């Protein structure tokens, strides 16, 4: 199963994952291809924030589905 | 804004948000002052904290400016009493009500947010040296809250 | 970017220079009273065609033999005057946005504001015509108004994010619980009076059957109703140098770049007015790298960097010393926070940047250039 993670700049993150991976692990993988830590990540999919407590099956994130890399930087 | 504020005001004396009480002081209806009692069994126990709810003429399309008056040692509230709380800025909705913004603040009090800090020094001391933090916060409450 | 180039030159040439006009335009005035002097001069010309002449300016004060470089300066100097918030023809949209917009209450500041606007237009166009830039930037609606475009709820997002989102909510939900009424609130002399968006609006409620017509009256009011005369007087003059249609080929963004330029942030005035808290200071290793990182960016990365941190991509007319927080004067700040692994954070309300103690300049640069690019969400 292969997917694309698009950054707000353009550059895209193609990756390898099992349909049962907890979103939280898609971040652990993105944390080694970009160095961007997990707590500062937000993967939006078709206008929906894909939680960490779910998987790639819970949102039907199939082969080739593009999520997004919107950096949660602004502080609070 | 007028009827909005007024009505939102009567609603306070309808279901007084537990642990706090905000209300307009003076006759100005755009300048209120609220109190928040340090949540229990939290280092801010015992003390009381004053705040300033200033409604801009753009309320409710623009969030109200809420700030701490009483000094407090917390990771998301600085020495000006500025509060880094998302509903006050980014996640504000014209539907949100003060009674909700107050409790939301009481929450931030007992269960701080060390990962989206406003005062780094404290955040760290709260993450690494937690017991230190409680010591201090407890001391500050004894100085400015009582 | 690569395209804008085509459209620009194609645009430049489509413009034509009359024949029966001097080789240059005779302009000589004092720097310390440049506004009403340029005003009395341009606005007195009979044939508005002669201004298409070559720009020849001299100051009876700083007499230096350039007379061709003065052109660049005159524009830069007339702008700080025409677009000065405290003059009254234009004002800042927010206390922290620094983008100009027609002051609806301008007529009450200059008892003949219209003539002045016509002038600022007369000049504005004159700059586009001679490939020069004006200093300052206007809220999108200004540009749309030139382009003969409609102003919509959409256009408010750039001006006041939060106000846009709240209106949009009204648009997508039932607003009977908000207890709204057809009339916004105002201030002056600390006085707080109510104003109707339409007849007796003060009484009338915002239901789920009129909230459409409501949001309209609001946008209508915020950017149109009260400044149509001026914005019009402005175009009258702008079109005495250029065919207003010759310009419709560009879009709001291009039109802005066309006459107000890109506006690169002056890096030196900036470093010079920044404050460092929690460990950092002027010479600290990390702070020194930050600035070298800044130094290497191009015009875009900087403005991007500024926006990411202050919330606006613009800079106050009087420099970086006049920056504003959502609470008043607030100098660009840089605080130290986090492990070398984390990306830099920003608080747009206090124009503060939480920069982690990187170990290597390149390490810092890769993380900053990252937060900047892949940011604003």
């Amino acid at each position: 199963m292969q997917i694309f993670v698009k950054t707000l700049t353009g550059k895209t993150i193609t990756l390898e994952v099992e349909p049962s991976d907890t979103i939280e692990n898609v971040k652990a993988k993105i944390q080694d291809k970009e160095g961007i830590p997990p707590d500062q990540q937000r993967l939006i999919f078709a206008g929906k924030q894909l939680e960490d407590g779910r998987t790639l099956s819970d949102y039907n994130i199939q082969k080739e589905s593009t999520l997004h890399l919107v950096l949660r930087l602004r502080g609070g | 804004a007028s009827k909005r504020i007024h009505k939102e005001l009567n609603d306070l004396a309808r279901d007084p948000p537990a642990q706090c009480s905000a209300g307009p002081v003076g006759d100005d209806m755009f300048h209120w002052q609220a109190t928040i009692m340090g949540p229990n069994d939290s280092p801010y126990q015992g003390g009381v904290f004053f705040l300033t709810i200033h409604f801009p003429t753009d309320y409710p399309f623009k969030p109200p400016k809420v700030a701490f008056t009483t000094r407090i040692y917390h990771p998301n509230i600085n020495s000006n009493g500025s509060i880094s709380l998302d509903i006050l800025r980014s996640q504000w909705s014209p539907a949100l009500k003060i009674s909700k913004v107050l409790l939301s603040i009481c929450s931030l009090l007992c269960d701080p947010n060390p990962d989206d800090p406003l005062v780094p020094e404290i955040a760290r001391i709260y993450k690494t040296d937690r017991e230190k933090y409680n010591r201090i916060a407890r001391e500050w409450t004894q100085k400015y809250a009582m | 970017e690569f395209e804008f180039k085509q459209k620009y030159d194609y645009f430049r040439k489509k413009l034509k220079k009359p024949a029966d006009i001097p080789n240059r335009f005779e302009m000589k005035l004092h720097r310390n009273n440049i506004f009403e002097e340029s005003y009395r001069r341009i606005m007195s010309v009979k044939r508005p065609d002669v201004l298409k002449a070559r720009l020849w300016i001299e100051f009876e004060s700083e007499k230096g033999l350039d007379y061709g470089g003065v052109a660049r300066e005159w524009f830069f100097l007339l702008s700080k005057e025409m677009f000065n918030p405290y003059y009254g023809l234009f004002e800042y949209s927010a206390t922290d946005n620094y983008t100009l917009q027609i002051n609806p209450n301008s007529g009450l500041c200059n008892e003949d504001h219209l003539s002045y606007f016509t002038f600022i237009g007369r000049v504005a166009g004159l700059a586009v015509f001679h490939g020069k830039l004006l200093d300052g930037f206007f809220i999108r609606p200004f540009y749309k108004m030139m382009l003969g475009k409609q102003i919509t709820l959409n256009d408010m997002e750039s001006v006041d994010s939060e106000y846009y989102n709240s209106l949009k909510w009204i648009l997508e939900n039932d607003p009977t619980e908000l207890d709204l009424m057809f009339c916004i609130d105002e201030e002056n002399f600390g006085q707080t009076y109510q104003v109707d968006l339409k007849p007796n609006g003060s009484e009338i409620m915002v239901t789920n059957e009129n909230k459409r017509e409501y949001i309209d009256l609001v946008i209508q009011w915020r950017f149109v109703n009260r400044v149509q005369k001026q914005m019009n007087a402005f175009l009258e003059g702008f079109t005495e140098l250029l065919p207003i249609d010759l310009i419709k080929i560009f879009d709001e963004n291009e039109l802005e770049l066309l006459m107000c330029g890109l506006g690169d942030v002056d890096v030196n005035d900036w470093r010079q007015h920044s404050i460092y808290k929690n460990g950092y200071c002027p010479n600290h290793p990390v702070i020194q790298w930050f600035w070298k990182a800044v130094l290497l960016m191009d015009a875009e990365k900087r403005i991007r960097l500024l926006q990411f941190v202050t919330g606006t991509s613009r800079v106050p007319m009087n420099g970086f010393a006049e920056l504003y927080g959502s609470n008043g004067p607030q100098l660009f700040t840089i605080e130290q926070w986090g492990s070398p692994e984390k990306l830099p954070r920003a608080h747009t309300a206090f124009n503060r940047l939480d920069l982690p103690p990187y170990e290597t300049f390149e390490d810092l640069r890769e993380k900053l250039l990252m937060a900047v690019e892949n940011a604003q969400g």
